[PDB]
């Protein structure tokens, strides 16, 4: 039960992916819907408007799914590699009330990436039953930048 | 940054064809590559895409089975292979580079799936009898008759004559194709200057140059 | 009813350490960052750092790296900040507050603790003496009379003072304490009508927790 | 799963006019893309991300829209704008094109320039005879061609072919070919090609015997 | 670190008057700014979050805005609104506050009510003598006290303390204490307290009412 839910394939549409904010200027728009694993082109990742531990990227499955893992990736803009080292994960059924992913009575801090190109697969044990998913970058290199994939089934 | 596709293809049904798409520079591995089908007279239909950094192909629903996208990064080339060809595979196939939209398109590849054999075209010159003029102008022409498959390429004076040219879509006559082109120039430029139509038929490796010249009545 | 209850005032000698607490009620303790903030007397606010009790994750302002350390006891829903090797620069009021772990809510810095006063000094804890203040011979000043209490020679802060157990609150001025030779001195003023006093009782209620002192000084007219 | 609808399929317009082509999505998309395609050509990128002009695109082109409603507008129509226009999204699987909108240009009526051509001696030696007639640059597409041999109408053995709207003058052209065996061709002397829209034809002829 | 500069840092306005405070971030903070109110008792209240969103338990006369990169708190004024206001930046770490703006209420001038008090028996018995003078309900805050013993000005031994602006009155108050030993206190008879805001004097004698 570790099938891509549609981040890379775009089975999860752009409108399903949202964030706390995103970085936009004259030349680049690092929109939330660009947070798709292995995405190509320019500005090929999500970046929040500012770098703090309270920024989040949201995926609405529009349907309760069984999430058994997430895969994360950074990105390299020119000479600057950008990626998140650690993150939290929260979920919701209505998209308004949120709950952090606890493990062994303690809120789990997942270990993310060490570079801008290698995907890192983090396991979600116990598996998550949720319609909404949120990822919360806690520490990062250079800038918060994210391409991801959700793994599981229905 | 350009995309150059291979040449036209004629294949018997049930066989295999491999269409290439070559990029003008190595930056093509920073962009995704899409494939599009344009059936005869139809619109644009997406076949899927391939990640050029990863090599992973993704296929549209209608194209899961006999279709394969591959890659050779060393020669900046993407490929589209179609196995077990059907008649319905007859169409034009485009590759396109993704960059906030399909920003670069190949010239297209014409695929014909038929059991029929190749027939090279006859090429006849069209000139008014005795070079009789039509006022200050004169219309010449070129007839390309009895060929298969499509396409043929036709130019006037190696493509240097483009204004006042009408090239008519081929018609079945009635198992083969027939085509014609007209060119209109000033009566002072002909036959004083030379006018030649150039007919290329790839499938038969045909290249014919036909100089248009005035002739007595026939 | 989201509230944050902070610890009482504290006194420690320089070079030593103090551990002040922030108790939370009215919400899920584990899923909000507890913030800690410093204020030097007379100066502005300074951000020390934060802790996420649910995970025990911390973020420190670089300035306080070696000075401050955060912990959290989720069984009692209480966060703690320990300050190490105290200097006089560490004498301040310390506030705790709260932020959501995700942006977009109404919870960022919404509720603040009342603050905890930290005093760094080697001075001894001294109980105050409370002295009545009355015009000589109860000499009247028009249709009114101002009375008072003098709370002298205590350490450390704070002291509490009421008039008639709090029932007299109008026309009361309590002045900030003043420090001299390791001792504090505080006064409070109360104004009533000439008919009120001395015909009716006016009493000074003083308490000094640190020395467990509680006095009720009644104000009486006195010869010269 | 998002579907794109362009309406109408075909849209007529005079040069200089302002035309707006619409593309409605069954569901929200992030950006709409637009393409231009002419017969025999590869699609040409017009609009990136709903409203950005692609490289080399004239400023008379503009894109707009949001949510499920998007449009492409040409401020002042040029004759070279006769083409098929496609919208496209890539917000979800699968990437999808609109059905296309064909833009046809209105212009004044024009009589065809008619030219007739005898068979080449080359073809005759081969045993065949194709008489060719070009009816060029007329408007609208309403031309009938009639063939006559020695003055008598001939209906069998004729093949016709039409060009689409010309990029310069917005006219149409037609090519008509009468095919005969060399033998039936040499049994007559005069060959005639007639063009009719009205009541009066345009006629071109040649003789086998003289210029 | 992102530096927050508040202006004017010190402000004095009348009741009903419209006021405005300004924070300028040294970097882009993208509307991640809070406005805080601190009362003299030390209480801190959140007024504004995310640049311009009112705290639900805060009067509608408070509002926030911003013209990059200048953020503004505006009060359209109450006697309860005297406080020190801080801006708080939370776009990136470490969090940084503005320097603060002290808002004082302007009111009509007022002379202090002066009251003088002799040492109590209890204090004298313990060898000390504190003479106390209250200067109540005056405006503006600037004021002088002079002490005299037997008609002579006394400088050493005086300690002063000011209250902050009164909540529902807007005046200031001040306590002045002259401390002497019991021994020196009893070598004299008259004690005087003078206030300068010409002088306002209050005194007592040890020998009579």
């Amino acid at each position: 039960c570790s099938m891509p839910l549609g981040m890379e394939s775009k089975a999860i549409s752009d409108a399903q992916i949202t964030a706390s904010s995103y970085f936009t200027n004259m030349f680049a728009t690092w929109s939330p819907s660009k947070a798709r694993l292995h995405l190509q082109g320019r500005s090929n990742a999500w970046r929040p408007q500012v770098n703090n531990p309270k920024e989040w990227l949201q995926v609405d499955f529009q349907k309760t799914m069984k999430v058994t893992g997430v895969t994360t990736q950074g990105v390299k803009s020119l000479l600057t590699s950008m990626y998140v080292k650690e993150f939290l994960i929260s979920s919701s059924q209505d998209g308004h009330q949120w709950t952090l992913f606890f493990q062994n009575g303690k809120v789990k801090v997942f270990q993310g990436n060490q570079d801008s190109f290698t995907p890192v697969v983090n396991s979600l044990d116990p598996p998550l039953l949720t319609r909404y998913l949120r990822i919360h970058p806690q520490s990062w290199v250079h800038q918060i930048a994210l391409r991801m994939e959700v793994l599981g089934c229905e | 940054i350009q995309l150059v596709q291979s040449g036209p293809e004629l294949k018997k049904p049930g066989k295999t064809v491999k269409i290439s798409c070559k990029a003008s520079d190595y930056t093509f591995t920073d962009y995704s590559l899409h494939w599009v089908k344009q059936a005869p007279g139809k619109g644009l239909k997406w076949m899927g895409w391939i990640n050029t950094e990863t090599g992973d192909p993704a296929y549209a629903d209608d194209f899961k089975g006999r279709f394969a996208f591959s890659l050779e990064t060393s020669v900046r080339t993407a490929y589209l292979q179609i196995n077990n060809l059907k008649n319905e595979d007859t169409a034009i196939y485009f590759c396109a580079r993704e960059d906030d939209g399909l920003a670069s398109w190949g010239q297209g590849t014409t695929l014909t799936v038929s059991s029929a054999k190749t027939t090279a075209p006859s090429v006849y010159p069209l000139a008014p009898v005795c070079g009789d003029t039509t006022g200050s102008s004169v219309t010449l022409g070129c007839l390309v008759k009895g060929y298969f498959p499509e396409p043929v390429t036709l130019t006037w004076n190696s493509g240097s004559l483009s204004s006042g040219v009408h090239t008519f879509p081929a018609v079945l006559q009635s198992d083969l194709y027939t085509l014609s082109s007209s060119v209109t120039v000033t009566s002072s430029t002909w036959p004083s200057q030379s006018i030649t139509c150039n007919v290329a038929h790839p499938a038969s490796s045909t290249k014919v140059d036909k100089k248009i010249e005035p002739r007595g009545p026939a | 009813q989201v509230q944050l209850q902070q610890s009482g005032a504290e006194l420690m000698k320089p070079g030593a350490s103090v551990k002040i607490s922030c108790k939370a009620t009215g919400y899920t303790f584990s899923s909000y960052w507890i913030e800690w903030v410093k204020q030097r007397p007379g100066h502005g606010l300074e951000w020390i750092g934060e802790i996420l009790p649910g995970s025990g994750s911390t973020n420190y302002n670089e300035r306080f790296k070696g000075k401050a350390s955060f912990t959290a006891d989720s069984s009692s829903n209480t966060a703690y900040m320990q300050l190490s090797s105290l200097t006089s620069e560490d004498s301040a009021v310390y506030y705790c507050t709260r932020t959501s772990y995700y942006f977009g809510s109404s919870y960022d810095f919404d509720v603040w603790g009342a603050g905890t006063t930290v005093t760094v000094s080697s001075a001894k804890t001294t109980a105050p003496s409370v002295y009545p203040l009355a015009p000589v011979c109860g000499d009247t000043t028009g249709s009114s009379v101002t009375l008072g209490c003098l709370v002298k020679g205590y350490f450390p802060e704070p002291v509490t003072l009421t008039w008639n157990s709090g029932s007299l609150s109008s026309g009361v001025h309590t002045f900030p304490a003043l420090l001299q030779s390791d001792l504090y001195t505080l006064s409070s003023s109360v104004t009533v009508t000439s008919s009120t006093w001395p015909s009716q009782s006016i009493t000074c209620n003083v308490a000094h927790p640190a020395s467990s002192t509680k006095v009720d000084k009644k104000i009486e007219p006195r010869g010269p | 799963q998002i579907v794109l609808t362009q309406s109408p399929a075909i849209m007529s317009a005079s040069p200089g006019e302002k035309v707006t082509m619409t593309c409605s999505a069954s569901s929200t998309v992030s950006y709409m893309y637009w393409y231009q395609q002419k017969p025999g050509s590869s699609p040409r990128f017009l609009i990136s991300d709903t409203s950005n002009l692609a490289s080399g695109v004239p400023v008379r082109f503009s894109g707009s829209g949001s949510g499920t409603s998007y449009s492409l507008t040409i401020s002042r129509i040029e004759a070279e704008d006769a083409a098929t226009y496609y919208c496209q999204h890539w917000s979800s699987y699968p990437l999808t094109f609109g059905g296309g909108t064909k833009l046809e240009l209105k212009r004044a009526d024009a009589a065809p320039t008619v030219s007739i051509f005898p068979p080449s001696s080359e073809q005759l030696t081969s045993g065949g005879a194709s008489v060719v007639c070009f009816l060029n640059n007329f408007y609208p597409k309403d031309i009938n061609v009639k063939w006559k041999i020695d003055g008598s109408e001939r209906q069998n053995g004729v093949l016709n072919s039409w060009t689409d709207q010309d990029s310069k003058d917005s006219t149409y052209s037609m090519s008509s070919t009468l095919t005969l065996t060399k033998d039936e061709y040499e049994r007559h002397n005069s060959y005639t090609c007639e063009a009719t829209h009205s009541t009066s034809p345009i006629v071109k002829s040649f003789n086998r015997n003289e210029c």
